[PDB]
RNA sequence: UGGAGGUGAUUUAAAUGCCAAA
RNA sequence: AGUCCCUCCCGCUCGGGAGGGAGGCACUCUGGGGGGACUGCCGGCGAUAAGCCGGAGGAAGGGGCGGGCGACGGUAGGUCAGUAUGCCCCGAAACCCCCGGGCUACACGCGCGCUACAAUGGGCGGGACAAUGGGUGCCGACCCCGAAAGGGGGAGGUAAUCCCCUAAACCCGCCCUCAGUUCGGAUCGCGGGCUGCAACUCGCCCGCGUGAAGCUGGAAUCCCUAGUACCCGCGCGUCAUCAUCGCGC
């Protein structure tokens, strides 16, 4: 089961409301935008958080 | 004497005392009945575009939820 | 054309063959009532066992040297039957192997490194390499892929 | 005994085993056409990549599966022609090397013996020992029924295999005959639908069986 | 002088190979490669230089060392080796094409290992154990 | 959403509770 | 691996090999840091959510694979014969030492295994390829003596340096040809050895001889989904000597 993490969520929503003109539909650039904004300490969880956050902008953009 | 060749075209469900049965739907190729559909019941793994070969072609198997 | 050259069985057979003719090979005088190792149950059914067992040391010793009497029993031991219990394996005995290394080292053929073991005179790699071109020129007119070699 | 000719072959073309092709080898029935690989191989021989996949046996070289199939014991725990064969130690698992050359020597055999090709006669062995249909079993009032349903190919191509190497198995058990000339009787007499074979009347069995209890 | 080097990978086996222009011999651990036994072995190196062409084969010379591992899981290793300096040596993606239809595993390599053993009858395996009775 | 009635049917066999708690 | 020098072999050397010294960090390896996979991309189902099914590319695809870590409680489950500990007992014996016995007995019922009942073999000669671990009360190469088990000297090693350590199943050639046998090796006789203060009760190894049941197993019943099961050997623990065991390879 591919199921999220509350916690990850939770991150992705509060830094997307933060800083809305700061990530785009490009994994690597959320990568390094999630990186940086956080203090994040395992890859895995980067990783997490930067895919959820690329879902979040692309279903947004779309207007749900 | 040789039997007739069946296409399977959909997949029904799982059957059997251990689920060990599948139902499926096929398309008579040849013989007297050719072009009818009938549902039959099947031994072993089956998928989309398999052929059976049938040796009568007059009984169905009974409709499966 | 070398020993690498060659299957190893049929070389050995040759070289068996061809150390009938020195005069320092000799079969000792316990040979015909011995087992090669603990762990064989039959006397060997060759009568001429000794040539065999002489040629596979020295191209044994061609290959490996130098080498001593401890890592050869190692070589020639294998799996014994132990009747109910599991099979295992174990080493061969030590006189056999002496006896042949002081045989081959009279006929000229290996010589004695102190410390270290036994190693290939040129008159045995000479020797050895000869029969080893004979083997391989009568070999490849049956296999041509071996001209190229 | 063995020339060294044959001792030390060497192949130039990408044919089965480096000594027959495959080339002109037809599949007569509709339904098991699929599911004979017939591809130009060298080596039957790919360590066992296939059983990960769903279907992924299907793209397997026939001759690989023949040898997968002799590669074991045989009578472990069911009877075969009244018998338990537990070959324990002396059993032929996990040696490839020897399922083999009993595979070569078997095909050798075959093609002295008819002059034909013998992925041919292995082909027309497996569509006659093949059943057709099958029963499944029900339970009534502490008494056990049978029902008749239809086979899939693979399943038919798999009963197939295993028959066959069951009838070669049992044919050179503490017997004179050896494995190799077994597997090539058996295989000679299933293509001629001749009952001495195991497999064929195994097949003619179970088929009348199934046709007793529609 | 063109001298290329590749290394393959096979259940504890490693095989590294050496290709350079030539006139055919190939040789694993000094011996010729027609003379390798059993049968079964000696068809799984010879794979590649069959499926690449006569012209090709005889054009080249390659020396490979393999240690480690057992008969069968040297020479796939070798195998590997080969079927990588043949593909970079003459450079054309036309062999490399059919090298991946014939058989992927020749460029990509094979990276199963054994598992490790467990309790309740460690010796045999991690996941054969021990007969179980009731009474 | 939650309730009250009626008509049909319902695939072999399958008994018992010692020791102990004291 | 490429480059240089020296020595030795072969078809007499155009060519092809093997050692040694220089020299190098390419390749393998060792071990610190970092990258890489996120249902991220594409098509469907579902609700347009949660998710699910199927494809591309990829070393790796949907907890990537294998392990460690077991909540609040119960089971009057096991352990006071590992250690800690209340009560009751012995307290010149139920405490502390030494010698000899026993735990190893044998009409019989049962658990887990090893060896077999043979050709998918037995024997003889020859040819191939590992990994994990361990070593100073110790591992011991190399030489000599002996038919074997073993015996007398003894380099190096407090160890990526020296040693245990040239595995077996597998392949090639010859004998046996379906037989209680050239299958099986229990039981017993004579002789030779090692450890130890001591080998009868009660140890392990070697040579010759002897040659039991067993010719595939009723009703029942166990393990296992991929480098897994089956088959084959090896290492460590226990250990003066002793492995059909446990844990690993
Ligand atoms: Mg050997
Ligand atoms: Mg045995
Ligand atoms: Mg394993
Ligand atoms: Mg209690
Ligand atoms: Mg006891
Ligand atoms: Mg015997
Ligand atoms: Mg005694
Ligand atoms: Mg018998």
């Amino acid at each position: 089961g591919k199921i999220r993490q509350g916690f990850i969520k939770r991150v992705a929503r509060e830094l997307f409301n933060k800083y809305p003109n700061e990530f785009t539909r490009d994994f690597e650039h959320n990568k390094k935008k999630v990186e940086e904004l956080t203090n994040v300490t395992s890859k895995k969880i980067r990783n997490r958080i930067a895919g959820y956050i690329t879902k979040l902008v692309r279903m947004k953009e779309e207007g749900k | 004497d040789e039997g007739y060749p069946a296409e399977v075209i959909e997949i029904i469900g799982r059957t059997g005392t251990t689920g060990d049965v599948t139902q499926v739907k096929v398309r008579i190729l040849e013989g007297r009945d050719k072009g009818r559909v009938i549902r039959r019941n099947v031994r072993g793994p089956v998928r989309v575009g398999d052929i059976l070969i049938l040796r009568e072609t007059e009984r169905e198997a009974r409709e499966i939820k | 054309a070398t020993v690498y050259d060659v299957p190893g069985d049929l070389l050995v057979e040759r070289v068996a063959q061809r150390l009938k003719e020195i005069p320092e090979i000799k079969p000792p005088e316990w040979a015909p009532f011995v087992k090669t190792g603990r762990h064989k149950e039959r006397l060997p059914e060759q009568e001429d066992w000794w040539y065999y067992r002489v040629a596979s040391i020295l191209r044994r010793v061609y290959l490996d040297g130098p080498v001593g009497i401890e890592r050869l029993r190692t070589y020639y031991g294998g799996r014994k039957n132990r009747g109910h219990a599991p099979e295992r394996f174990y080493k061969a005995g030590g006189s056999i192997i002496r006896k042949a290394l002081q045989q081959l080292e009279a006929a000229g053929f290996v010589e004695k490194v102190p410390g270290k073991g036994r190693v290939i005179t040129p008159k045995g790699r000479s020797f050895l390499d000869k029969i080893a071109t004979e083997l391989k020129k009568e070999l490849e007119e049956i296999i041509p892929e071996l001209k190229k070699y | 005994a063995k020339p060294l000719s044959e001792r030390f072959f060497i192949p130039h073309e990408i044919k089965v085993m480096g000594r027959w092709s495959t080339e002109d080898v037809e599949v007569r029935d509709p339904s098991l056409k699929p599911y004979i690989n017939l591809e130009p191989r060298l080596l039957p021989h790919t360590h066992g990549r296939h059983a990960k996949k769903h279907f992924g046996k299907a793209n397997v070289h026939i001759v690989e599966r023949l040898i997968n199939k002799i590669m074991r014991s045989g009578g472990s725990h069911y009877k075969v022609a009244g018998h338990f064969m537990r070959r324990e130690h002396r059993s032929l698992n996990s040696k490839k090397v020897k399922a083999y050359e009993v595979v070569k020597e078997a095909f050798k055999i075959i093609e002295k013996r008819t002059g034909k090709n013998p992925i041919q006669v292995l082909v027309w062995a497996i569509e006659n020992a093949a059943p057709r249909e099958d029963t499944t079993s029900v339970m009534f009032g502490g008494i056990r029924y049978h029902v008749a349903v239809d086979i899939s190919p693979m399943r038919r191509l798999d009963v197939a295999l295993r028959n066959i190497a069951l009838g070669a198995s049992a044919k050179c058990y503490r017997t004179k005959m050896s494995f190799a000339e077994a597997l090539a009787e058996e295989i000679i007499l299933a293509a001629n639908k001749d009952p001495k074979s195991y497999a064929y009347s195994k097949k003619l069995e179970i088929e009348r069986i199934a046709e007793s209890s529609r | 002088m063109r001298i290329i080097q590749t290394t393959g990978k096979r259940k504890t086996a490693i095989a590294r190979a050496v290709i350079r222009e030539g006139k055919g011999r190939v040789r694993i651990n000094g011996k010729p490669v027609e003379l390798v036994e059993p049968e079964i072995a000696r068809f799984t190196i010879l794979e590649p230089l069959i499926l690449a062409g006569e012209e090709i084969w005889n054009s080249v010379d390659i020396d490979v060392k393999v240690q480690g591992g057992g008969f069968m899981g040297q020479a796939e290793a070798a195998r590997i080796a080969i079927a990588r300096a043949l593909v970079e040596w003459t450079g054309d993606m036309n062999l490399k094409e059919k090298f991946i239809k014939y058989d992927r595993t020749m460029l990509v390599g094979d990276p199963r290992r054994t598992e490790p053993h467990k309790p309740n009858r460690s010796t045999k395996g991690p996941r054969a154990k021990r007969q179980k009775s009731y009474r």
